[PDB]
């Protein structure tokens, strides 16, 4: 069974670098090229570039050109792909995909779970939680990307929508997330909301209450 | 060089069959293929060679088309074959066909909540217009504040579409000045939905 699996997520200031890597296993390393496709949130699909691995050889996109560079390791299965000279609207999910077809066109059977690579000029913060006393929680100035939000640590998953963020003018990140409840039990039954934004190590309990 | 797919957007229902479309604006070589993607995760491989199904893919996908229209088709939709689908030949990527369940309209609940004081000590207010639980999810949110309408200074966010009620929630925050905010009585956000008869407003005043 074919497996790609990349590094984890990065953030980056524009102007700087970054490097994903992407392991494979399961199938000969140096016999598929490895492909690089990334997508911008919200938006589709698009082509970077290709490696053989066993040759080393490359083919950039003509956008990329120039920008990116893309190496191999056999001995340890690993490809990479480095970016350099970043801009804001390069923040996507970057993927690695092989392509097992000799002939006719690029196929691409196997893919990694991706790598969110985040390009802002803002630097990281925790999240201000704010309550909404139907009820739930503002998590509201926060960068970058993502935070869990569960209720009673996850002992409530009924009812409950945590909706996607949405990026504020001031490059900061803000969402919301509800739960519905049966009025009867707000005098009695607590509702905590429990926000965790791992970037800043930030974790916040919030009691909300009518 | 572009590949053009159509509908945007396809809405059926569990059982009928879907017929997505990927046209080519140069007569190209017929290798194309189809991918399914769903939220949070890869894209995977259904269709290659525009009609050989890959390595356990139902045989209610199929593909077809050649030189510059391309289909794929799925035969009996089941609730778990509805996500996004690109078609790709070679380094060319289609926009993607968004595929939901279409189902009974339903009303949205519509909730309102005031800043909380504590963003109110911090001199910022943010107003939250909850609507939970509708279908389709083309919906218009507009903020009255003292009953004028309001652009500008707001933002929305939509849930992807439910799997075990199939509907979609949004969520819209104005956001002002605590000082922006105390200048006005009676904050609202007006909702225009199909499954509404009138468009639905929920207010609250700035007391109590």
């Amino acid at each position: 069974q074919v497996q790609l699996v990349q590094s984890g997520a990065e953030v980056k200031k524009p102007g700087a670098s970054v490097k994903v890597s992407c392991k494979a296993s399961g199938y000969t390393f140096t016999g598929y090229y490895m492909h690089w496709v990334r997508q911008a949130p919200g938006q589709g699909l698009e082509w970077m570039g290709w490696i053989n691995p066993n040759s080393g050889g490359t083919n950039y996109a003509q956008k990329f050109q120039g920008r990116v560079t893309m190496t191999r390791d056999t001995s340890i299965s690993t490809a990479y792909m480095e970016l350099s000279r970043l801009r804001s609207d390069d923040t996507a999910v970057y993927y690695c995909a092989r392509d097992g077809w000799y002939s006719s066109g690029w196929y691409f059977d196997s893919w990694g779970q991706g790598t969110l690579v985040t390009v802002s000029s803002a630097s990281t913060k925790g999240p201000s939680v704010f309550p909404l006393a139907a009820l739930g929680c503002l998590v509201k100035d926060y960068f970058p990307e993502p935070v869990t939000v569960s209720w009673n640590s996850g002992a409530l998953t009924s009812g409950v929508h945590t909706f996607p963020a949405v990026l504020q003018s001031s490059g900061l990140y803000s969402l919301s997330s509800v739960v519905t409840v049966p009025s009867s039990s707000l005098g009695t039954q607590t509702y905590i909301c429990n926000v965790n934004h791992k970037p800043s190590n930030t974790k916040v309990d919030k009691k909300v209450e009518p | 060089i572009v590949l053009t797919q159509s509908p945007a957007t396809l809405s059926l229902s569990p059982g009928e069959r879907a017929t997505l479309s990927c046209r080519a604006s140069q007569s190209v070589s017929s290798y194309l293929a189809w991918y399914q993607q769903k939220p949070g995760q890869a894209p995977r491989l259904l269709i290659y060679d525009a009609s050989n199904r890959a390595t356990g893919i139902p045989a209610r996908f199929s593909g077809s088309g050649s030189g510059t229209d391309f289909t794929l088709t799925i035969s009996s939709l089941e609730p778990e074959d509805f996500a996004v689908y690109y078609c790709q030949q070679y380094e060319f990527f289609g926009q993607g066909t968004k595929l939901e369940i279409k189902r009974t309209v339903a009303a949205p609940s519509v909730f309102i909540f005031p800043p909380s004081d504590e963003q109110l000590k911090s001199g910022t207010a943010s107003v939250v217009c909850l609507l939970n639980n509708f279908y389709p999810r083309e919906a218009k949110v507009q903020w009255k504040v003292d009953n004028a309408l309001q652009s500008g200074n707001s933002q929305e966010s939509v849930t992807e579409q439910d799997s075990k009620d199939s509907t979609y929630s949004l969520s819209s925050t104005l956001t002002l000045s605590k000082a922006d905010y105390e200048k006005h009585k009676v904050y609202a956000c007006e909702v225009t939905h199909q499954g509404l008869s009138s468009p639905v407003t929920k207010s609250f005043n700035r007391g109590e």
